[PDB]
RNA sequence: GCUAAACCUAGCCCCAAACCCACUCCACCUUACUACCAGCAACCUUAGCCAAACCAUUUACAUAAAGUAUAGGCGAUAGAAA
RNA sequence: CCUUCUGCAUAAUGAAUUAACUAGAAAUAACUUUGCAAGGAGAGCCAAAGCUAAGACCCCCGAAACCAGACGAGCUACCUAAGAACAGCUAAGAGCACACCCGUCUAUGUAGCAAAAUAGUGGGAAGAUUUAUAGGUAGAGGCGACAAACCUACCGAGCCUGGU
RNA sequence: UCACACUGACAAUUAACAGCCCAAUAUCUACAAUCAACCAACAAGUCAUUAUUACCCUCACUGUCAACCCAACACAGGCAU
């Protein structure tokens, strides 16, 4: 049952990691997920989801600068290598980003609000009500995890305290604290679900299986759940 | 010395020096025409080509200049009454080259 | 511990012989349990006046819980043993 | 985020013996045998130092100790040293004109 | 089709599948070794 | 053919054949003393006859222990007399119903503890009934030291106890200088057992750690014949020169 | 596919033949892409003396006489040895500095 | 009369007594039969066929006491001790 | 000839011959002549003529099959890493067509060359394709573009060990 | 002794063909292949180092045959570059 995960490298490296794919097999050789397997070969880039990180010997903030914006196959939405300083890192692309654009990246919550543009992130403290975010993290100085698809965007809702509301996309409320960062704007890769496959070469291309055959016979759960908007669940 | 365990040189050590040699070796007359210098032996399986080549310059003192040594596989195809195969002693062959033109001929035995 | 019962009997195998089981009598059943039981309250010789459970070289019947966590550990009690019980009178009796 | 995953790291080590914890006795370990043992209990071998120096297999200081380690880091320039911006970067560098 | 050739002649995979380190590696070869000891055959593993 | 010996006397056969023969004899009567241990997951009977119901006639009864099972976890940590019970139970407590297995599992803390011998705090994985016992005993080197050898049923309990037992005997500094008269009092504390130290160094090791120690023991290096046969010359140049 | 067939130089495949070889007692090491290093330490170099004046010959004629065996050990060489133990009235006791060694075998035959 | 049958010694089984073997040279845990370099390894109720016409309870792997007391959809069967 | 059978040369089971091997073995209770007798028997057991005890009744081969443990991805299904293959003609998981992957029909055979073959007629042949090397997924399971198909020639669920 | 590849002894094959492999401390590997130069994309991709420490002992080992493998065989069956 020899299995050994290719995720191996500590230092956050900025070339294309050689991705051994997986095909559903766990560390024993067992399927547990169906419909993976069979694809075309990729190399995974280094993402840095955590947007505030100064480098060495620093600590104030410190602008951006993109250079280019190539696309991810390990993902739907695309992505763009911007250079900070004396050193780069991948980070996802947000829309109308194009090269050579100026990213701020600050984390002092300001008096009022501020001004942010579409690819610039700042503290919830410091975003006017009623704005698109994305890549919205969990905890201080977590990391990235909620809304970082292609095209996916939550709205700011309201604030109250030291916390803040964020109208998840699929409209679920989660209060997270007001020292987070977060990205604004929406992601790049616009009218990804709108992408006609046109063909299962392509299905298979991106490793994806056919389903099964056996015939499933609808049970209880087949049928449509009216459910209402769960209760807000919050981090603090 | 064949069959003997040798020692382990680490870095700083004393030459390797071989006393009361155990090994053997023994010619033969070639049977595919070779050249008129090679000389042929039958090197055990216990030893290499520079050990040949020490070996017969510090005994014989013959003027060795290259050797060339190589592995022959005994026919197993021979059984007994009880279906059993016999495999043949392997031994390895070697092809030594004498220097200064010295031209050795393998003289007749038994006229 | 958990006190288990067994069923089918045994025959019985003489005096020094040990009795050869069976899968039959590894068929337990379970009586009673340590727990589930009125606990009970052991006696503990206090060193010093913490709050109004105990007094400075009197007795009382602290917790199990409480005896084992605060008491116990930290040196501020000491076990009902006979030992240590002759000290403490012959101190009680000095003062 | 960190790099790494448990699993590609240096598995950790066993527990250590609850014998050794014991002050202070000679704990019956395998030690007297020149093999893996699986009862008894686990000595701690001291870190072994080659006396003789092997250029085949040779390991070299850390960086806390060197001939000429200084504090100021200086960038190094070679023909692998890709530049990011162009030819502006090296006018920077150099101080001449284009 | 012909399915009389089932058998793909291989040594990598022979020793690896039927080796004395894969044998050992667990006490399944331990005791399939201690059984053809014990039955006396000549040869133990691949 | 037959056997000499039995099967269930290779044990002893092998222990008094060679190495397992030189070793003492307080630890091999230890054993094989091999006592039944106390009660633990089922109550004992109170005398030999209880007179049995329905037929008013007397009978001789005993009480047969659990097989029970000790895993490494209990080795490891301190148990009192507890551990798994693998044991089968009915539907609705009765005969007539189906027949299902059932694998009893103990209860465990983490709970610190303190020794006035060895002075150090231990972050073992008591139980209840462990706890009870120790609480019944006083303190807890009492309760390791009062306690035999099978119903610990664990090796580091057994450790313990032989290094309380090497502390007392050797009575070396446990609470290093400027507490002489502490030390004599929690030495005089436990002055009942006092196993000596030739004997207490083979309290609690298994058969194969005896096998080690006695090995290691008589280890040495072989003697060269040289001295020897210097030391008969000496003696026979000694006989020559008294004659 | 035999299992009586002695697993040599000529079974496995071009790794399994390049890996494996026989009892010929390796000589130096190799490193960098493929460049084997020769050791002249390792290498055997056999002391051959010199024969001339030698008046033995490898066979012993007929008109010897017969005597009977006396194996040699270490109270025979202790007791020919005798002499200055007897005229005191030459051991090390630990070799590990020395050259030929008795206990670890560092020599050669 | 051609093909074909006749030969006991090798050896084995049942018992008594007694507790048996394991370094001529070298390799033997990696691709055993390989001289030569930086890692975690074991402590787990056996089950089931069968019988009870099926089976879900249950079913075994010196002498006498005695197949007695007992358990057993109180039955096939199990089963001692003083 | 044997016998299932009211009933077989029947056109019902079986059989070319000889060789050796191969198929009735125990209890409680009875028959029994011996030895003794209100006692019998080499303790213990029986007793309103019994006890002791030798002899004497009660076979073989043939299934479907699970349980615990080893062997299985070297053929077959899937996955993983690094390679190879695809002429030519008209111009996009385009068309014909080499090598190659698969096998709808014809005719030979079913002890055949072959426990799945031979010649033509066929679909694909720049892609969801074929393939050289190694590793991983194994039965109370794995895999499955589902044939409830395949897992070393017989898988509605394999083989061998003991319970057979 | 279809017919005479069946027995005992005789020795080739010589490596330069491919393997037998890189001592460490830390740090650099984003601008595909498809004559790669125009266009043209999607399945987002197959080849590279830095300063230092220590090292200048060097050509050993494995197969080099044949009418050959896997299917009970001298089998109209399968085998890549
Ligand atoms: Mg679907
Ligand atoms: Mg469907
Ligand atoms: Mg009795
Ligand atoms: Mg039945
Ligand atoms: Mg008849
Ligand atoms: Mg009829
Ligand atoms: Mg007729
Ligand atoms: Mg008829
Ligand atoms: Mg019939
Ligand atoms: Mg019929
Ligand atoms: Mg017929
Ligand atoms: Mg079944
Ligand atoms: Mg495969
Ligand atoms: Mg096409
Ligand atoms: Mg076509
Ligand atoms: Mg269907
Ligand atoms: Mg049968
Ligand atoms: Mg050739
Ligand atoms: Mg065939």
């Amino acid at each position: 049952a020899n299995f050994v995960s290719w995720k191996s490298r500590t230092k956050y490296t900025i070339t294309p990691v050689k991705m051994r794919k997986s095909g559903g097999r766990d560390h024993t050789g067992r399927i547990r997920v169906h419909g993976i397997g069979g694809g075309h070969k990729q190399r995974y880039r280094m993402i840095d989801f955590l947007r505030f990180r100064p480098e060495e010997t620093k600590s104030g903030p410190f602008e951006e600068k993109v250079i280019q914006v190539r696309y991810d196959p390990c993902r739907s939405a695309d992505i763009a290598l911007v250079a900070g300083g004396s050193r780069k890192r991948w980070i996802i692309a947000t829309e109308n980003m194009q090269a050579g654009d100026t990213i701020l990246n600050s984390n002092h919550i300001g008096r009022m609000a501020v001004a942010a543009r579409e690819g610039d992130a700042h503290p919830l403290g410091a975003l006017p009500v009623g704005t698109l975010i994305n890549n919205v993290e969990s905890e201080p100085g977590r990391g990235a995890q909620y809304i970082r698809a292609a095209g996916t965007c939550g709205v700011l809702l309201r604030k109250v305290n030291g916390t803040a509301i964020i109208q998840l996309p699929s409209k679920r409320q989660m209060q997270v604290l007001e020292t987070c960062v977060a990205t604004v704007g929406r992601v790049s890769n616009v009218d990804h679900n709108k992408r006609v496959i046109g063909k299962a070469g392509r299905n298979r291309w991106l490793g994806k299986r056919p389903n099964s055959g056996r015939w499933h016979r609808k049970g209880g759960w087949a049928g449509r759940k009216i459910r209402p908007l769960p209760p807000m669940k919050s981090y603090v | 010395a064949r069959n003997v365990v040798y020692p382990l040189y680490r870095l700083g050590g004393p030459q390797l020096r071989v006393f009361r040699t155990n090994f053997f070796i023994q010619l033969v007359r070639p049977g595919v025409a070779q050249p008129e210098d090679t000389v042929q032996f039958r090197i055990p399986m216990e030893m290499t080509r520079v050990d040949l080549r020490n070996y017969l310059e510090g005994i014989y003192n013959v003027p060795v200049a290259a050797v060339r040594t190589r592995v022959q596989h005994g026919s197993n195809k021979r059984r007994d009454h009880r279906n059993v195969r016999i495999k043949k002693p392997d031994y390895k062959v070697a092809y030594v080259q004498l220097a200064h033109g010295q031209t050795f001929t393998f003289p007749d035995l038994f006229p | 511990t958990v006190i288990v019962e067994r069923w089918w009997k045994v025959p019985l195998a003489g005096e020094g012989r040990k009795p050869r089981l069976h899968r039959r009598h590894r068929v337990y059943k379970l009586v009673e349990d340590t727990k589930h039981r009125p606990k009970e309250n052991l006696e503990l010789i206090l060193t010093q006046s913490v709050e109004n459970v105990g007094v400075r070289g009197d007795l009382v019947s602290v917790k199990k819980s409480l005896g084992r966590n605060r008491l116990l550990p930290q040196g501020l009690a000491v076990y009902a043993s006979p030992e240590n019980k002759k000290l403490f009178e012959e101190e009680k009796l000095l003062r | 985020y960190e790099w790494g995953v448990r699993s590609t790291r240096k598995s950790e080590p066993p527990p250590l013996d609850r014998v050794y914890e014991i002050p202070g006795l000679e704990p019956i370990t395998f030690a007297g045998k020149m093999h893996f043992v699986p009862w008894l209990a686990r000595p701690i071998f001291p870190p072994w130092d080659r006396g003789y120096k092997d250029p085949r297999f040779y390991r070299s200081p850390p960086l806390h100790e060197h001939p000429l380690y200084k504090d100021q880091a200086c960038y190094i320039f070679h023909h692998r040293c890709r530049l990011l911006e162009g030819v502006k970067q090296a006018l920077w560098l150099t101080k001449t004109k284009l | 089709k012909a399915r009389g050739n089932e058998y793909q002649p291989s040594n990598i995979k022979r020793k690896n599948k039927h080796g004395w380190v894969r044998r050992l590696s667990t006490p399944a070869g331990v005791q399939v070794i201690l059984r053809r000891m014990l039955k006396g055959r000549k040869s133990l593993s691949h | 053919p037959l056997h000499k010996y039995p099967v269930w006397l290779w044990k002893r056969l092998q222990l008094r054949e060679g190495i397992c023969s030189r070793l003492p004899g307080h630890y091999l009567r230890s054993l094989e003393e091999e006592r039944t241990p106390t009660p633990v997951h089922y109550r004992p009977h109170g005398a030999k006859f209880k007179i049995n119901p329905k037929n008013g006639q007397r009978e001789r009864v005993e009480d047969v222990p659990i097989p029970i099972y000790f895993p490494p976890e209990s080795q490891r940590g301190l148990w009192g007399g507890e551990g798994w019970i693998l044991g089968q139970i009915y539907a609705n407590n009765d005969k007539l119903s189906k027949r299902l297995k059932k694998v009893w599992k103990p209860q465990l803390f983490e709970r610190e503890f303190y020794s006035e011998i060895l002075d150090k705090k231990f972050t073992v994985t008591v139980t209840m009934r462990t706890l009870d016992l120790i609480d019944e005993a006083y303190g807890l080197d009492f309760y390791i030291l009062k306690t035999p050898k099978e119903d610990l049923c664990s090796k580091f309990g057994m450790d313990l106890k032989r290094g309380m037992l090497l502390r007392l005997a050797r009575q070396d500094p446990q609470l290093h200088p400027e507490d002489p008269e502490r030390r004599a009092a929690i030495y005089d504390k436990y002055k009942e057992f006092a196993i000596p130290e030739e004997e207490a160094e083979w309290v609690g090791l298994t058969l194969e750690e005896a096998i080690e120690k006695q090995r290691l023991l008589e280890e040495k290096d072989p003697v060269p014949l040289f001295k020897i046969y210097v030391a008969e010359l000496i003696q026979q140049l000694q006989q020559q020169a008294l004659s | 596919a035999d299992r009586m067939s002695k697993w040599t130089s000529k079974r496995g495949p071009r790794s399994f033949r390049g890996r494996k070889g026989r009892g010929a007692k390796g000589i130096g090491f190799l490193t960098s892409g493929w460049r084997f290093v020769q050791i002249k330490e390792m290498v055997p170099e056999f002391v051959v003396p010199d024969l001339t004046g030698f008046k033995l010959k490898p066979y012993v004629s007929y008109l010897a006489p017969e005597s009977e065996e006396t194996p040699l050990t270490a109270a025979q060489l202790f007791s020919e040895a005798v002499a200055p133990a007897i005229e005191k009235d030459g051991f090390e006791p630990t070799q590990e500095g020395k050259l030929f060694q008795l206990y670890p075998r560092n020599f050669l035959r």
